[PDB]
């Protein structure tokens, strides 16, 4: 035969496709879990990047093989669907291929394996949805306080766990707003975590409102105001210019003097229109003139200068005000009355050590707050801020999706017993397809036990010994919803520990891994050109 | 052609330690050994390993020659020498890489060896009460039969107990030579028993079931056609001349068995085969005829009653005969055996008969019985017992490190490594039981820090924790641990003292 | 080599012993051809016959041979059942060895899973003595019928089923396979297979002696000799060369008196019939016809070996030692004409524990296929009267134990869960190899059999006749419970002797 390449068919292309796919699983085997190990990503230039996140591992992993190129696209179907889950699809689907490769040597055609996998996947969603938990128990009943306390144990904040877990539980429930038909989700923006030196870490206070890290300057102006109008503006009340790169020409020396007298006179006209609206809360990015601050201490307007731009975007979103970029309305100068102003209740200049902050209370629609992490030095405050941010996203991603499931090895250990008893109920050349589907789901506690420095033959088997008793008899002495605590090396209940996972990250993982294992198993011939 | 020249003397002994490290303990693995006569054999005893494995490196032959001295004065802990002294030479290599001299490790080992001989009397908890009871004896023997034949110690601890109590009134004469083992093919270990006197597996071929004659003669020659010591040209031509030799052979053998009846001997032992017509002449004059084809069964009888084996065809010699009280037959275990009982004598001979279906299985029980007699052969001396299962190996390693820390000078390095060589023996017991050895050592030092002594390994595959050895009934011999530490330190100091080996012509 | 790779070298030598007897599982299994050094071919489907003739040189492979050596002496067969079961225990734990699991953990779970197999069998074994009010003769006629099913005598299988149940009834409580003889002679129809209560031979003695020798005897003295009574014999002759012509008359007369004095010692002993392996001449049959004595020579030694055990005599080569101590006795001595050949046989011995079953047929392949099924049908009806507590064969007890050891594995935490769970899949080698040796589909049968066991089928197994599943307890295919216990404990003990070995020591010789 004279063709334009090399041809190879048979079972030898089946064994070569599963050995190339399971080798990619070994790249993401040790990096699974919160205790996952780092791996070096050698570039073609010569530099190396140390990443342990499995989503960034498969993005930079470049294997020029079509069997490994199939597993590259499921990372793009995972983040666009839910956003998490990625490498748990890879270890499941590669162990699905390795168990199915043993079936090819045992005189089973893969057509019974493909049709058996789709019925094993649909029955896996049925057993999961019959054992779910509705998104509730937000107040009064803990699986939360204890849920965020496990994430906080790795840092120095974990000495007083009950003191700091209450600051993140009430902050998560404060940022809840439906806003579409009764959705309620949680926004990507969260509470602003500031820091100060309050002589110990026990002086943190849960402030129910946003806190600005700015100082008002003068003292003769009163710090306690009662009016509700809040003004936000981006144009500078200082001496203005045309452009940083384009300038106006000044030829005569006396012509230079009269434009400075006009700058002192046009500042008197702009302050007449701002204070006519009644707005006392004045926040200016570009700064406030020195003679303009003289008019604010007699009128009683709480003027704050040199405010950050990203802080003002959360302030204008709080009171529902509009950010004004330029004060000139394309032919003259106006203040845009009753448009850029919001409503509030009380703004107090609270005495906080080394940074006197500005707190706002009862705005229009903010739902955000602030946590003042008072401490001793910059070492303990910077590590506690990232601990609050890591504990915020744990409680956030759980209480979004409308129902959750106790995860961390509790899902796959319960599915290994039900799908085996379901496999003995069908027959018809698909019993071995579902029985090997149950053993292929056991690699999720198997890789978690070897990463927790425990005996993998004992820790996985302790999960299945408790999940089998839930199916034998419905008595309450059977332990139900048993998770995997990788820290102590002992299985515990996920309802008491608060370890929860969304359902859409668990359903779409079993859906995508079986469809990826179907496509590689359908390859029986190789053609190259 | 030279790389290190001091490391190759230690690596040859590290290979000798690896052949018995995995074979340590009640959970130790067996060894498929091949005999020199091309016979398949399965065993796990440490003495049978070195007897078949012809080791050739003379640096590792010092520990093997120490095992032959370990078999003297104590019959306990041959595997203790190959593990502990192997851990001595392995831990000494970490000191020589730093820059320490080999003569500094030698004097530092002999300092910690004399210190370990003082802490070992402090760990003696219990002792034998000398009650000669089967409940006191079998409680201590259950630990010695363990690590030889695990699972079948409930039948072996009672059978050797009934043998050693019958010798203990004979004070100062208890030994392993008084308890002999004779293997009989049968069902299993459940049908085994213990008898008194000399018991052979072969029954009496004659029709006499009981005889009280004292004169016993042993003839190694078989019963066949008699050959004259001279030339003796015997020629036959016709059939009548052949019948004159056939009838003349029976008539001369009638006078041959009559010479045994003339000297008053009714017990004859024949090493070879017996003819059918000569068997009829033995039963006519009431003579007990026992066939013993084994040479060790014949050599046992000469060293007990004095009856020698003569090569001639039944010579009437009164001087070379033995003396016994009562020789008779007994039916035990569906098999008739011969008993050389001592009725007039007080008796100090006991024989434990073992039953089994496999000869490869029954030989491992024989090494477990003789190690059980040798446990109480040691206890004829001063009775001191130590807790086993790695209980004394951690407390001795705890006090030596506490002693070596307070002692200043350069000798503190060899004392600290003398304690960590004792840690390999619980590491050998934990690894053979399928348990992570790093977790059991941490669990042993945590309970010995608070003063909870007598804590050893819990023998279980699923439980990585520990338990008490006093309540479990696990007890070792202090004299078995006394001579084992002294002989292994004297062997490991001999390998470190020798630097290079040079071959020489005779 | 110590540790992991020494166990892998012993786990690959276990495969070459199981593969020698993998295809011989079942009555319809494939045969094996073993040729020795002399050049003789041996075709046998028996697993004990192959393992005796292999003589493997590997030390780890000699363990599984000596376990089967102990099995044939006590039980009698089932050497391929204890070989494939001990082999499949190792192939399931083989990926667990490279994981780092210690081989002692393989031992600690093999002792647990074997004891659960004993307690499940004794709780499920049913004693069948007088179930549904049937006769015991009809029960052995149905169980021996399935042993002869799908054979060449299926046209008259009801007649051959009555022949096995009549032969086992004529013996005492001491039943054995070697006491029954099977003869193969050519000619006749298939339904003409008669039965002999005692020992019979082909009787190829075609010398002189007719119109004499009465075939009826009440209590004859059975003489057992190995002497030749021919005129041109190799042991009775005289060659004297001389010139004297009246001595020429003497050398022909004295050569006759050599045979005459040896024949005179036969009649002086009082023997009515004489038997001899060596042929008997015409002048010796003429001498017995004058003194009214029966004679029948040219008998095989193997037919004489079953005769001396029944008649109570012994074989004596010389004729001088013929007396009443060695003469056998019987009560019925008749002569038949089965198949046109003469047949001598004795009936009514004082030690009558042996018989002979003659086969008839038009082709030799129609006879050798039956005697392979006849020896199996004899041991089936032997095990039925011996052990009353029986279970269903055909892999029915193996699929039930695979169900009981699976759900109990999920109730035990630790390293025993993934091992005893693999022990349940290791017992599947008995129903799987019954499908491949019979040429069926092993996928569709085992998936249907395991689905039937979950719904409540406790006696369903693999049918070797059809490609269906059937209740072997109701189809009268049985096996004793005590043999299944002894085959399970010997398989786990033989699997323990390969796992517990960690290093091989070879003495330099
Ligand atoms: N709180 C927890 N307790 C115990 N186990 C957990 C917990 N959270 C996650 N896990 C386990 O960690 C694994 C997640 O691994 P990792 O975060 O390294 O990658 P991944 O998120 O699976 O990859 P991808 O982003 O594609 O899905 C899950 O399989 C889960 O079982
Ligand atoms: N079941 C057990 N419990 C506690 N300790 C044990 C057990 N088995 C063995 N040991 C420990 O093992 C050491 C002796 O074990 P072992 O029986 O293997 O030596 P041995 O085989 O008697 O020596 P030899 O080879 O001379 O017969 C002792 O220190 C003892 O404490
Ligand atoms: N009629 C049958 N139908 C299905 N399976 C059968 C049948 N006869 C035998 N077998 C299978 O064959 C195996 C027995 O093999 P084999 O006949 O070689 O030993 P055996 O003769 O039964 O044993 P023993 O040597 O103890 O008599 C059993 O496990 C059984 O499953």
């Amino acid at each position: 035969l004279s063709v334009f390449g090399d041809r190879s068919t048979g079972e030898t292309i089946r064994s070569q496709n599963v050995m190339a796919a399971a080798s990619i699983a070994n790249i993401v085997k040790s990096s699974l879990g919160p205790v996952g190990l780092d791996k070096m990503l050698v570039d073609d230039i010569g530099d190396v990047t140390i990443t342990n996140d499995g989503a960034t591992i498969l993005k930079l992993l470049e294997v020029e093989h079509p069997a490994a190129k199939v597993l590259c696209e499921l990372a793009d179907l995972q983040d666009k669907e839910v956003g998490d889950g990625t490498t748990s699809v890879v270890i499941i689907a590669a162990e699905l291929l390795k168990n199915a490769d043993e079936l090819v040597k045992q005189k089973i055609h893969p057509t019974s394996v493909i049709s058996g996998y789709r019925l094993a996947c649909k029955e896996a969603v049925r057993y999961i949805n019959e054992n779910l938990i509705v998104n509730t128990d937000e107040l009064g009943r803990d699986c939360l306080i204890n849920a965020a306390k496990t994430s906080m144990s790795s840092k120095i904040i974990g000495i007083n766990g009950d003191f700091f877990a209450n600051m993140v539980v009430d902050a998560v429930l404060a940022i809840k707003y439906t806003d579409i038909r009764g959705q309620p989700r949680y926004p990507v923006n969260s509470v602003n975590i500031l820091k100060a030196h309050g002589r110990s870490q026990m002086e943190s206070m849960l402030i129910s409102g946003y806190a600005l890290n700015c100082v008002v300057g003068s003292q003769g102006m009163p710090k306690r105001i009662v009016n509700a109008k809040i003004a936000c503006l981006d144009f500078s009340l200082q001496k203005t210019k045309m452009k940083l790169g384009v300038q106006v020409v000044i030829t005569d020396p006396e012509k230079l003097d009269q434009i400075r007298q006009r700058e002192s006179d046009i500042t008197k006209e702009r302050i007449q229109k701002i204070l006519a609206t009644g707005a006392n809360v004045i926040l200016t990015t570009g700064g406030i003139d020195d003679m303009c601050l003289k008019y604010f201490v007699e009128a009683g307007a709480m003027a704050v200068r040199r405010v950050l731009k990203r802080d003002l975007k959360r302030i204008a979103k709080a009171s529902g005000a509009t950010i004004l970029s330029t004060l000139a309305n394309l032919e003259g100068e106006e203040t845009f009355e009753a448009a850029m102003l919001g409503q509030a209740e009380e703004v107090v200049q609270e005495r906080i050590c080394d940074d006197e902050l500005i707190l706002i209370k009862n705005t229009k629609a903010r739902t955000s707050a602030s946590i003042i992490l008072r401490g001793a030095n910059d070492f303990m405050c910077d590590e506690m801020e990232r601990s609050l941010h890591d504990a915020l996203c744990v409680v956030k991603r759980v209480l979004e999706s409308k129902s959750v499931v106790p995860g961390g090895g509790a899902v796959e250990a319960a599915l290994s017993i039900y799908l085996e008893n379901y496999a003995t109920s069908m027959g018809s050349r698909e019993q071995l397809a579902i029985a090997e589907f149950a053993r292929s789901l056991l690699v999720i506690p198997n890789t978690l036990a070897v990463n927790a420095a425990q005996d993998s033959t004992d820790l996985v088997a302790k999960l299945r010994a408790f999940h089998n008793e839930a199916q034998v008899n419905p008595e309450r002495k059977n332990l139900k919803w048993i998770g995997l605590d990788l820290s102590n090396g002992k299985p515990r209940d996920n309802k008491q520990a608060g370890v929860f996972e969304p359902t859409i990250v668990k359903v779409k993982s079993l859906k995508f891994a079986t469809e990826a294992a179907i496509t590689i198993l359908r390859i029986d011939d190789l053609i190259k050109l | 052609g030279l790389e290190e020249a001091v490391y190759r003397n230690i690596q040859a002994c590290k290979e000798l330690a690896q052949t018995t490290r995995t074979a340590y303990g009640p959970n130790g693995m067996n060894k498929m050994v091949i005999n020199h006569l091309e016979k398949l054999f399965v065993t796990n005893d440490a003495a049978t390993i070195l007897r078949e494995l012809e080791v050739q490196h003379p640096a590792a032959k010092m520990i093997v020659m120490a095992s032959h001295m370990q078999e003297q004065e104590v019959g306990d802990g041959t595997n203790f020498v190959l593990v502990f002294a192997g851990a001595l030479l392995e831990l000494a290599e970490e000191l020589l890489r730093i820059g320490l001299s080999v003569s500094e490790v030698i004097e530092g080992y002999e300092i910690a060896c004399r210190k370990a001989h003082e802490i070992l009397p402090n760990l003696v908890c219990c002792s034998a009460k000398n009650l000669r009871d089967i409940d006191e004896v079998s409680s201590l023997l259950r630990t010695s039969i363990m690590s030889k034949q695990y699972g079948n110690e409930v039948f072996l601890a009672k059978l050797i107990a009934q043998a050693c109590v019958s010798i203990f009134p004979d004070s100062g004469h208890f030994n392993v030579d008084n308890i002999r083992v004779c293997k009989i093919l049968g069902s299993g270990i459940s049908s085994s028993s213990v008898l008194h006197g000399m018991v052979f597996k072969k029954e009496t071929e004659g029709d006499v079931t009981s005889v009280k004659d004292a004169k016993i003669a042993v003839y190694s020659c078989p019963f066949d056609g008699m050959i004259t010591e001279t030339k003796g040209t015997v020629l036959i031509k016709t059939a009548e001349e052949l019948m004159n030799f056939s009838k003349g052979e029976e008539n001369l053998m009638d006078a041959q068995v009559k010479a045994i009846a003339d000297t008053g001997a009714n017990v004859v032992v024949t090493g070879g085969k017996v003819a059918d017509m000569a068997l009829h002449y033995a039963n006519k004059y009431n003579i007990m005829l026992v066939r013993l084809n084994s040479k060790w069964d014949l050599r046992r009888l000469c060293k007990t009653v004095g009856a020698t084996a003569l090569p001639r065809l039944t010579p009437p010699v009164l001087e070379e005969m033995g003396h016994c009280d009562s020789v008779y037959l007994s039916e035990v275990g569906d098999t008739q055996v011969v008993v050389f009982k001592h009725e007039k004598e007080d008796g100090a001979i006991s024989t434990i008969v073992l039953r089994g279906s496999t000869d490869n299985l029954m030989d491992d029980i024989e090494r477990a019985v003789d190690d059980g007699v040798n446990t109480f052969k040691v206890l004829t001396r001063d009775k001191r017992l130590v807790p086993g299962g790695g209980a004394t190996e951690i407390e001795l390693a705890k006090q030596i490190t506490s002693y070596g820390e307070t002692c200043p000078g350069l000798e503190q390095y060899a004392i600290k490594k003398f304690a960590e060589a004792f840690e390999a023996i619980p590491r050998a017991l934990a690894e053979n039981s399928g348990v992570k050895a790093n977790e059991v050592i941490s669990k042993l030092y945590a309970v010995h820090q608070e003063g909870n002594k007598n804590v050893g390994l819990d023998i279980e595959a699923e439980v990585p924790a520990v338990k008490d050895m006093l309540e479990a009934g696990i007890l070792d011999t202090y004299l078995g641990k006394y001579w084992a530490i002294k002989l292994a330190t004297n062997a490991a100091v001999t390998v470190l003292r020798v630097d290079q080996i040079i071959m020489a012509k005779p | 080599s110590q540790g992991i790779p020494q166990l892998v070298s012993n786990i690959s030598a276990c495969q070459v012993i199981a593969e020698a007897v993998r295809t011989t599982l079942g009555p319809r299994g494939m045969d094996k051809l073993i040729v020795d050094g002399r050049g003789k071919a041996t075709i046998s489907n028996d697993g004990a016959t192959i393992l005796k003739l292999l003589d493997v040189v590997h030390p780890a492979a000699k363990t599984l041979v000596d376990i089967a050596k102990s099995q044939d002496a006590e039980v009698g067969d089932g050497t391929t059942s204890v070989t494939l079961l001990a082999a499949e225990f190792l192939k399931q734990v083989k990926p667990y060895v490279e994981e780092g699991l210690h081989p002692q953990i393989i031992i600690r779970a093999f002792r647990t899973a074997t004891q659960l197999a004993v307690n499940k069998i004794k709780e499920i074994a049913v004693t069948v003595k007088k179930a549904d009010k049937v006769e015991q003769r009809k029960l052995l006629e149905k169980c021996a019928m399935t042993a002869l099913s799908s054979k060449l005598i299926s046209q008259q299988k009801a007649f051959f089923a009555k022949m096995v149940v009549d032969a086992v009834m004529m013996l005492d409580d001491l039943l054995q396979l070697k006491m029954i003889g099977i003869k193969k002679v050519q000619g006749g129809a298939l339904e003409d297979s008669q039965l002999v209560a005692g020992v019979a031979f082909k009787k190829t003695f075609s010398y002189a002696g007719f119109e004499m020798q009465p075939k009826k005897y009440h209590n004859p003295k059975i003489a057992l000799l190995n002497v030749e009574l021919e005129l041109k014999a190799e042991k009775d002759n005289a060659e004297i060369r001389v010139h004297t012509v009246e001595d020429y008359q003497a050398i022909v007369d004295a050569e006759w008196n050599i045979l005459y004095d040896k024949l005179e010692k036969i009649h002086h002993s009082g023997a009515k019939v004489v038997s001899s392996k060596l042929p008997i001449g015409d002048v010796a049959t003429q001498y017995f016809a004058d003194r009214d004595m029966f004679c029948a020579g040219r008998v095989p030694e193997e037919d004489l070996k079953r005769t001396m055990m029944a008649c109570g005599g012994s074989i004596q080569t010389s004729v001088n030692a013929l007396s009443a101590d060695v003469l056998g006795r019987c009560q019925v001595f008749e002569e038949t004409q089965i198949g046109g050949e003469r047949y001598n046989f004795f009936t009514g011995c004082p030690k009558a524990k042996t018989c002979t079953f003659i086969l008839r047929g038009g082709a030799e392949q129609f006879m050798e296929e039956t005697e392979r099924s006849l020896h199996d049908a004899i041991m089936i009806v032997r095990r039925a009267i011996k052990n009353d507590s029986v279970v269903a064969g055909g892999g029915a007890i193996e699929m039930e134990l695979s169900k009981y050891l699976r759900d109990y594995s999920r109730t035990i935490p630790g390293k025993q869960q993934l091992l005893i769970g693999a022990y349940a899949k290791a017992l599947e080698i008995i129903p799987r190899q019954l499908c491949d040796n019979a040429g069926f589909d092993a996928t569709n049968i085992l998936n249907k059999l395991r689905a039937r066991h979950a719904q409540g089928g406790t006696w369903y197994g693999v049918d070797i006749n059809n490609e269906d599943i059937a209740d072997n307890f109701e189809a009268f295919v049985w096996e004793p419970a005590m043999v299944r216990i002894n085959a399970l404990t010997a398989a786990s003990e033989a699997a323990c002797l390969i796992v517990s070995v960690d290093e091989t020591i070879k003495n330099p010789r």
